[PDB]
């Protein structure tokens, strides 16, 4: 129960998961250029109004 | 090395040493066709350097000391073999069909890499552009697998795009019962197991898809059984052709340039050959792979590079 | 500042909007790439004749010289496109996602 | 940091302050360590050529081991230098403001007061 | 079908069928015994016999027993004066300062 | 330090300028050479520690983990040459520069006076570990063993070293030397709070904690003969010394902040007990066993005591001795069997005497018989918690009868009963190997003649 | 393309980046900024294949429109200055605009999109050529402006890219991606320190250019571009499975290798700042580099993956390539840590 | 890194162009060549951060 | 003869040997001359003769 | 074994005093050192932290074309 | 000699014995100057330890 399931699974099987569920995520791009520059345009938008970064 | 971009912009070109009489010859045929001492007669009236059809130990003969090495360093496959039992369990098929289409490979480069670099014309046998009609054979009587066909017009789609067809090739038409009969005649054992639909087969693919395909970017030449026993003929119609169709008219010194780069590298013309396709005719294991190579490296004049070898009496090791 | 600064100002942000979210052809982005070079040289050269900085009226015609330095380039990087592929449409370029 | 100081003459690799530091002898064991990165070089060409690595090529490796001296004597004492001038700068910026470094009294452990916490 | 062309797995070797005297250092008898005689001699007659040797005659390690010697002495001197054998503060009273409280 | 460094890294010329097969002999011959000479680190003091230079010194404490370590060199070259016989000369020198390697660094981090340098060592103990058992190990898990082991320790000491680089920031300097007398009271906060758990976690990590103890189960069973001592006998003890060098500053804040670790370590040893009465497996056992050891020094460690620091390094002094011994046992009884099962070779009294009277001494010295260095430390330990607080002797109590009931029966189950049927391929006891228990035990019995060598540096 | 065209482009590339680390005028550096752009598009077009074309139409219209937004915020600072120094800028919007202009041409996250793709459809040459060269002249910009930037702006930026090319490096069998992901993360490593010490930033980028040459290098002499021909080199020449695990192994951040020279360092200018948590994420995010570079070493050098019949010819042929500075450039990438106060000359 | 290549050589490259106060062709002044020249004048070489303030 | 081909190692390349003895050779002496002057000049500023 | 081996307790003390004396002062400077830096980042009156400005060597004085200048 | 593979541990062993006393030297700015040891000079001595 504890020292072959549980232990491993709050230390690292959480983080095995998460990180490849996040590597997944990430790397899922369908690879056009107008996506990626919609994600520029709304970079700039977020960075100009929300975060304040031009002050 | 000895030929790179400094000797191409000092001045030596490539156009500039080849002649007219610089010309590539692929000739072919069956089985015993005859076309393996007719080709020598071609070589013996144009002044070609004749090339033996590459065999297993072509890279053997290649390299070294020009002795051939044993079977199970190179090839790891038998001709015998395939001839008493072509449906054998182990793959023996198509691992000898892949060695002799890569052997093949290196041959056609040796002969472009001579043909570029002294502007003397070479004399094949069958030749990389009609080694796969061989596979078609043994695709049609069954010897092999749909993935085997797959994995070699992988290799050759990635391999072939980087060279350049023969100027002429010459096709020596043999039916299949003089085939048969020359065959009884050879005395070989392994060779009286072949059977008339396997030559029958080689006849079709040849007949079908090799010279209709093949006449476009070259010029043919073929020959019957009773023309190819005089080479007077094929040597004056050799001499008289007007070439005019294949890719060697729109070459400058840059592509000619490129071609002897990519050929002289002999990895690099490998490097496509053995792609990490996992099929069981060719895949070895770590275990045997590990042994061979650590049984090849201890081989007399292969532990080091061809001029580090004390053990066969190579001199001034210390200072070089 | 002025007035005339603001308005050339949110052209350029007008051709940078434009510019940014592409609709499936290649020209209208190149199109917009030379309104922003246009813009950027109209803000430039009148900042300079304002403050009548002499010496720096080489600037704007030199920099109207590298507008070609990448604009035909991109020219010459849509006819390999367009033997590529029969269009110049951009969902087209999407070999390189794997 | 220091850019302001290389501000004035840039692009020097020693100035003229830094003759008056003493040079870096010969048994120095930074450059006998870099001599044994030339000498590893060495080995890893002959290595990667499948030749000889301990016979074959010995001017290669003099060649090697010597190159990696010369550039790290350089290296070496363009690094002593640049530590003068740290330590000479940091002293220099002590001197001048006396206010901004006060000295602070010495009490003696009879007069400081420390809390004892029992383990136990 | 014959997936993976692999040499097949080879017996164990026993070490006494070629060569019964072995100790099992190495096949070749004169490597082995000389491997075999190089272990005991350095592992018994040099580390372990010399080794406890020089453990044993420690010269006063940690000096374990001049502690003892010098109080040895000490209370002789506390014991002839009629002083205490300990005092209970480490430090002399007269010159340590407290804080005010 | 320099007369030990020297002749270590002059032993990779030794082994790579040898004969076709005299490699062994060589390395053998004079690491136990400098195993000989690795005696002259006794010359100690009741009040000063050895300081050789600015870089090196040795106390009383690292000064027995170095005798261990270059004694157990020469050891481990004798285990790791059986399995290797097969193998190619140019990865044979591979394997003994790697040994050699991993000793140089074991013996630079004892002796590090300062703490970046002896972190550096300790995170450089790394490769050649992770190496060895991704490489020359047997199954197919020691590829997984290879990634618990390493994101295990790197998760527990890049914070620590980020720690330490803020003591270079915030007492000027990292020295050892002088943080023994710069030390500052450590007040309560929460800044102190995750400072404390940075300079520790990588030692309850590397120890192991029970909890964080899942990679030492895995890096033991499909780790190589000369992997596993190096696990079970010196990299465990890493973790002990850099708590016992890194307990000085963080005080006294230790007091109300080592009790969840304390009763951790207090169950773990319990729950690692019961484990070890029900494991399958050899080589499990023994690692289990390892990881109650070491929860129980962790336990003596933080209660930070005389007598439990002495009990400390006797412990683990004799743990690193006692499961070397076990973990060549099993190694010995894996290559005549060629499996890892407890219950398949049975009955080996009647079939190997020697050594069932060597297993029969090391599960003795393993259940800590008097007045083995076992016991010693064992015991120490014990009345330091008692000390401590008067309920926990229960807990240690309990133990040792799960101890007892675990190391008799890793010797009847294979040992005594009937033999099995089905196997013969059981060949005698080779000297080689004799000579390897032989050289584990002798030094193991001897200590408890002189045990104030290893006591610690407060003794 | 011809030797004497690729001499001449070669050259105008090193022209440019030189321009722009070398001049004190805008414009100037402007003008090599693109004269560095024009003359690297080629190079990803030698071998006329279409996937060039795809990698050098996404790096054309990202550096055009990085050059854009560069020259719209010189615009700005002259407006608000009225001169042409390189130095810090008088307009907080104008060095907003230079910091996302420089992040777009290094390629760091959130514009870090055109990276993997870009590296891998180009061949290894101009692969290593533009991820080594190209990062030169930004980062001098970058430490030109250095009293400018928004230090939340550049941090944000950092984090983002270390984390982002951490997560992305793990699902990649190709090696160019998983160079380019390594990049995007050292680019985060590098900027992340520029505004405390730039010494540490120069001495990062020193030991990147190094590690990345000698994997780049690696690879050209062992033919590989996946990692299955990657694993399949320990039948060629197991020197090269040697080099490349004690690469990987340095490149992970592992002492006593030279790649725990920068990081390391790194976290010696953060904690004198009084920021902690910081060097400690980035420290934790690195580990996921660290674990795709042990799972390449687990795949190349410390198993035995299975080879096919036709290396056996491969046996007969040594290599024969031009392996320029391999050695040396291995052993600095390797055993560089006890010579770490060498960079105290690059103060 | 900025290799003052300039400097070190002696080579005016790009010095002219960089402010309005320079040697300007037939000696036009700028509108605010007075305000830029003061500006430089109190700001040269005592850094930008004394000079900030 | 045992090769087959020649090799393009078979004799000792003569001129880049000579090179690199030279190189190697005027390396050392210029290191040299550079350390001795580097310390004479160094006691003459500090006058520590 | 004393006389041979071993080193007397006179020179580890002294050599512990040497070591000691060496490392403390390497601990003051670095001290130093970090409040010298972080004194030069507050006020940049010193050598270090000196950035870049605009070299007054550039200024024209010749009289211009018009007065009003 | 022909065996020439043995004397490189032991001389390995003299050399750091002999880097040890070297540096020993160096170390010696309190030598005879320490609260504890300080002694007047015995005739026919010039340091008190090397
Ligand atoms: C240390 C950390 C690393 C550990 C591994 C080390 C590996 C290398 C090992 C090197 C060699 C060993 C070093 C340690 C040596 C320890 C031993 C030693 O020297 O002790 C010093 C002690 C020193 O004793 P002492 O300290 O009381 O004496 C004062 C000191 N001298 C000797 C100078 C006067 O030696 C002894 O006690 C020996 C006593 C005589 C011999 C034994 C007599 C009795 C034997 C048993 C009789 C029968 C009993 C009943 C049996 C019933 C059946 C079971
Ligand atoms: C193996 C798995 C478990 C690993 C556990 C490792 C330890 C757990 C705690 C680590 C915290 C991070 C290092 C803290 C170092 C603090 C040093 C210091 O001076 O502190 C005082 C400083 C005080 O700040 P200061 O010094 O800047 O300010 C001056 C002091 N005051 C506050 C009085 C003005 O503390 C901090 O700066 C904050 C410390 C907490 C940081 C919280 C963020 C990290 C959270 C933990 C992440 C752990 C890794 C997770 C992933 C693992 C892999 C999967
Ligand atoms: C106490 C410490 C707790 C954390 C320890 C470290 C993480 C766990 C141990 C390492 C990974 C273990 C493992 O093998 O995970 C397998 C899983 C899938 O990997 P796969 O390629 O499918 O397996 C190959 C076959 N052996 O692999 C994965 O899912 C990859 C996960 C990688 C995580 C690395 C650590 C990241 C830490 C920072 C996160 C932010
Ligand atoms: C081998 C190195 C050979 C160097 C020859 C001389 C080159 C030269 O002129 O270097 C000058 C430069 C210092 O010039 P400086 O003006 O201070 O540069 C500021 C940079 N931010 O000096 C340096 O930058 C020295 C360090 C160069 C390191 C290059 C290899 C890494
Ligand atoms: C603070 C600022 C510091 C600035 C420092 C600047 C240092 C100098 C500049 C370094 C930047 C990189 C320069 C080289 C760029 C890459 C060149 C390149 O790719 O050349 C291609 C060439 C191809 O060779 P081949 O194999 O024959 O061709 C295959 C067919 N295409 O060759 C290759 O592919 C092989 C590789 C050739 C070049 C390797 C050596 C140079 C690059 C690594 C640096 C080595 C250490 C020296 C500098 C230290 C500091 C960085
Ligand atoms: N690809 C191939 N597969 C099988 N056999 C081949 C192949 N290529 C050539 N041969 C054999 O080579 C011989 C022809 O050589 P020759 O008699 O010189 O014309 C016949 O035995 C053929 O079966």
């Amino acid at each position: 129960l504890l020292d072959l399931i549980w232990l491993e699974t709050i230390l690292p099987k959480t983080i095995s998961l998460a990180q490849m569920k996040m590597s997944t995520t990430i790397t899922s791009q369908k690879g056009l250029i107008k996506l990626y520059f919609l994600s520029f345009l709304i970079t700039i938008l977020i960075s100009t109004t929300l975060l304040n970064f031009h002050e | 090395l000895q030929y790179g971009p400094l000797a191409y912009i000092l001045g030596e070109k490539t156009t500039k040493k080849m002649t007219e009489n610089s010309k590539l010859i692929t000739v072919d045929g069956n089985i015993c066709s005859g076309k393996s001492k007719l080709a020598k007669e071609v070589a013996e009236k144009l002044g070609l350097k004749h090339f033996p059809e590459a065999g297993i130990h072509y890279a053997d003969s290649t390299t070294g000391d020009g002795k051939p090495l044993p079977v199970r360093f190179s090839g790891n496959c038998s001709l015998e073999k395939f001839y008493d039992d072509p449906k054998s369990n182990d793959g023996n098929s198509y691992r000898l069909q892949a060695w002799l289409y890569a052997s093949r490979l290196l041959q056609y480069a040796d002969a472009l890499e001579h043909l570029l670099s002294t502007g003397q014309g070479v004399v094949l046998e069958r030749s990389i552009y009609s080694d796969f009609v061989f596979l078609e054979a043994m695709y049609r009587q069954g010897f092999i697998r749909k993935q085997c066909v797959d994995h070699y017009n992988q290799v050759k789609k990635v391999t072939v795009c980087e060279y350049l067809p023969p100027h002429v090739v010459i096709y020596v038409d043999v039916p299949v019962s003089e085939v048969q009969s020359r065959i009884q005649k050879k005395g070989n054992p392994h060779e009286m197991k072949i059977t008339s639909a396997y030559l029958q087969d080689i006849e079709n693919v040849y007949k079908g898809t090799f010279l209709p395909e093949m006449s476009e970017k070259c010029e043919v030449l073929q020959y019957s059984a009773w023309e190819a026993e005089d080479a007077e003929k094929v040597v004056e119609d050799i001499q008289y052709l007007k070439y005019d169709k294949g890719p060697w008219l729109d070459q400058d010194d840059r592509k000619l340039h490129n071609l002897r780069m990519l050929v002289q590298d002999k990895l690099e013309v490998l490097n496509y050959t053995s792609i990490p396709v996992f099929l069981p005719e060719v895949t070895i294991g770590a275990h045997q792979s590990d042994r061979v190579f650590q049984e090849f490296t201890e081989l007399p004049g292969r532990k080091y590079r061809a001029g580090y070898n004390e053990d066969v009496g190579d001199k001034w090791i210390w200072l070089k | 500042m002025s007035l005339v600064y603001m308005n050339i100002m949110m052209a350029f942000t007008v051709s940078l909007t434009g510019l940014l979210m592409y609709r499936s052809h290649l020209m209208s982005s190149l199109l917009c790439l030379e309104g922003m070079m246009l813009s950027l040289f109209i803000l430039a050269t009148l900042m300079i004749l304002n403050s009548h900085f002499t010496l720096a009226s080489m600037m704007p015609i030199i920099l109207l010289v590298f507008a070609a330095c990448e604009a035909a380039l991109g020219l010459s990087l849509l006819v390999m496109v367009s033997n590529t592929y029969g269009t110049d449409y951009v969902q087209n370029l999407n070999l390189l996602q794997c | 940091m220091m850019t302001g100081r290389q501000a004035r003459a840039p692009l020097q690799f020693l100035p003229d302050e830094a003759r008056s530091l003493p040079p870096p002898k010969l048994t120095d064991p930074r450059l006998a360590y870099i001599g044994f990165l030339g000498y590893c070089s060495g080995l890893i060409d002959n290595a990667i050529r499948r030749r000889p690595v301990l016979s074959a090529g010995l001017h290669r490796q003099f060649l090697y081991i010597t190159s990696f001296v010369f550039v790290g004597y350089y290296l070496l004492k363009r690094q002593d230098y640049m530590y003068a001038v740290r330590d000479h700068d940091m002293f220099s910026y002590i001197k001048s403001h006396p206010e901004d470094f006060p000295e602070k009294d010495k009490k003696t452990y009879r007069e400081v007061f420390e809390e004892f916490h029992p383990v136990r | 079908t014959l997936r993976w062309q692999e040499d097949p797995e080879p017996e164990d070797e026993n070490l006494y069928e070629k060569n019964p005297d072995s100790h099992g250092y190495d096949k070749d008898p004169a490597v082995d015994v000389w491997n075999m005689r190089v272990v005991f001699f350095f592992g018994f007659s040099i580390v372990l016999v010399l080794g406890s040797t020089f453990v044993a005659y420690l010269p006063d390690y940690r000096m374990q027993e001049w502690a003892r010697r010098e109080a040895e002495r000490l209370v002789k001197y506390r014991e002839a004066h009629g002083l205490p054998l300990m005092e209970s503060n480490c430090f002399d009273p007269s010159k340590i300062q407290l804080p005010e409280d | 330090m320099l007369k030990y460094i020297i002749p270590t890294m002059m032993l990779m010329p030794l082994t790579w300028l040898s004969k076709n097969s005299m490699i062994w002999i060589n390395t053998t011959l004079h690491s136990l050479l400098i195993s000989l000479t690795s005696l002259l680190l006794l010359n100690q003091f009741g009040d000063n520690s050895l300081n050789f230079s600015l870089t090196f010194f040795s106390d009383s404490l690292s000064t027995p983990l170095l005798i261990l370590t270059m004694w157990l060199l020469p050891l481990m070259l004798m285990a790791s040459q059986h399995h290797l016989s097969k193998e190619n000369l140019a990865r044979k020198k591979l394997f003994i520069s790697m040994l050699i390697l991993l000793q140089l660094f074991l013996i630079m981090t004892f002796t590090a006076t300062e703490l970046i340098f002896f972190y550096i060592m300790f995170e450089a103990t790394l490769v050649p570990t992770l190496i060895i058992i991704t490489r020359w190990g047997n199954q197919t898990e020691r590829l997984n063993a290879g990634l618990y082991f390493l994101f295990y320790t790197l998760a527990g000491s890049l914070p620590l070293l980020v720690a330490l680089i803020y003591i270079q920031n915030t007492m000027g300097s990292l020295n050892f030397l002088i943080l023994q007398y710069w030390v500052q009271p450590m007040p309560n906060s929460w800044s102190n709070t995750f400072m404390w758990l940075a300079c520790m976690m990588a030692f309850m990590v590397k120890m192991p904690l029970y909890g964080l103890h899942l990679w030492l189960p895995k890096a033991h069973v499909e780790a190589p003969i000369a992997g596993s001592m190096v696990l079970a006998a010196i990299l465990l003890k890493l973790g002990g010394y850099g708590m016992m060098r890194i307990t000085l500053l963080l005080n006294p804040i230790t007091d109300f902040m080592a009790y969840p670790f304390i009763m951790l370590s207090l169950w773990g040893m319990i729950m690692t007990s019961s484990i070890c009465l029900r494991q399958t497996d050899l080589k499990s056992l023994i690692a289990y066993s390892s990881v109650s050891h070491m929860a129980l020094v962790i336990v003596a460690i933080l209660i930070q005591t005389p007598w439990s620091y002495m009990g400390a390094t006797a412990l683990m002094i004799a743990h690193g001795l006692t499961s070397s011994m076990l973990f060549c046992l099993a190694n010995s009884n894996y290559e005549r069997v060629h499996s890892r099962t407890m219950i398949l070779a049975r009955g080996l009294q009647t079939l190997l005497p020697l050594m069932a009277a060597w297993w029969l001494l090391a599960s003795l010295t393993n259940l800590a018989l008097p007045p083995s260095i076992n016991l010693i430390g064992e015991l120490f330990v014990v009345m330091s918690t008692f000390s401590w607080s008067n309920i926990t002797i229960i807990l240690m109590g309990l133990n040792m009868v799960i101890t007892a009931l675990y190391s008799l029966y890793m010797l009847i189950t294979t040992q005594r009963g009937k033999h099995t049927h089905h196997i013969n391929n059981i060949l005698p006891s080779f000297t080689r190997e004799n000579a390897l228990m032989s050289l584990h035990m002798l030094p193991l019995l001897l200590l408890s003649l002189n045990p104030k060598i290893i006591l610690g540096p407060l003794y | 393309m011809n030797p004497i065209i690729l001499i001449i482009i070669l050259m105008t590339v090193m022209l440019g980046t030189i321009i722009v680390m070398i001049s004190t005028h805008w414009l100037l550096i402007w003008i090599g900024f693109e004269m560095n752009m024009l003359a690297i598009i080629p190079i990803m077009m030698k071998k006329h294949n279409p996937r060039a074309t795809e990698a050098s139409t996404k790096y054309f219209l990202t550096q055009s429109t990085a050059s854009m937004l560069l020259m719209m915020a010189i615009i700005i600072n002259l407006m608000f200055s009225g001169q042409w120094t390189v130095m810090k800028l008088f307009n907080p919007m104008a060095s907003m605009l230079m910091t996302m202009a420089l992040a777009m041409k290094l390629g760091m996250a959130p514009f870090h999109f055109w990276v993997p793709e870009v590296t891998q459809g180009i061949p290894l040459s101009s692969g290593l050529i533009l991820l080594t060269w190209q990062k030169l002249a930004p980062m001098s910009v970058l430490y030109q402006i250095l009293p400018s930037i928004n230090l939340d702006l550049i941090l944000t930026l950092s984090i983002l890219s270390i984390t982002i090319g951490g997560w992305g490096g793990l699902n990649q069998t190709q090696l160019r991606k998983i160079m380019a992901y390594s990049s995007i993360a050292h680019m985060g490593w590098m900027t992340a320190v520029l505004l405390y010490n730039p010494t540490m930033t120069l001495l990062n980028l020193i030991i990147y250019i190094i590690m990345t040459s000698t994997m780049f290098t690696l690879f050209m002499a062992n033919s590989t571009t996946t990692t299955l021909s990657l694993s399949h080199t320990w039948n060629k020449a197991p020197i090269m499975t040697i080099l490349v695990l004690i690469t990987l192994l340095s490149m992970g951040g592992l002492p006593p290798l030279s790649g725990f020279m920068p990081k390391w360092m790194i976290i010696q200018e953060m904690t004198k700042n009084d920021s902690i948590i910081l060097p400690t994420l980035m420290a934790i995010t690195a580990l996921l580099n660290l674990y795709f570079y042990m799972r390449l070493t687990y795949s190349t050098a410390l198993t035995m993956f299975p080879s096919t019949n036709n290396m056996k010819m491969k046996w007969q042929f040594p290599t024969t390539k031009r392996m320029t500075l391999l050695p040396t450039m291995t052993v600095l990438s390797t055993m560089l840590l006890p010579l770490t106060p060498i960079l105290s000359i690059l103060e | 890194p900025f290799f003052d290549v300039q400097k070190k050589l002696g080579v005016d490259l790009d010095h002219w162009m960089t402010i309005q106060s320079a040697e300007q062709p037939h000696r036009i002044p700028a509108r605010c060549h007075a305000f830029e020249k003061e500006w430089i004048e109190c700001a040269h070489g005592i850094g930008s951060i004394r000079a900030e303030k | 003869k045992f090769y087959i081909q020649e090799p393009p190692h078979g004799s000792p390349n003569w001129l880049k040997v000579g090179l690199t003895l030279g190189t190697s050779a005027f390396l050392w002496i210029y290191l040299i001359k550079q350390h001795n002057e580097d310390v004479l000049e160094y006691k003459r500023r500090n006058g520590l003769e | 074994i004393a006389r041979t081996f071993f080193d007397a307790p006179e020179k580890n003390y002294e050599r512990t005093m040497a070591i000691l004396q060496i490392e403390s002062e390497k601990a003051e400077l670095r001290l130093k050192e970090l409040e010298v830096r972080r004194l030069m980042r507050a006020k940049g009156d010193g050598p270090w932290f000196q950035y870049p400005t605009i070299d007054k060597a550039l200024i024209d004085h010749s009289p211009k074309a018009t007065p009003d200048n | 000699r022909d065996h020439w593979i043995h004397v490189l541990v032991p001389v390995g062993f003299v050399f750091g014995y002999y880097l040890d006393r070297k540096n020993d030297e160096k170390l010696a700015a309190f030598r005879n100057k320490s609260l504890l040891y300080k002694r007047e000079l015995k005739p026919q001595e010039e340091v008190t330890w090397k």
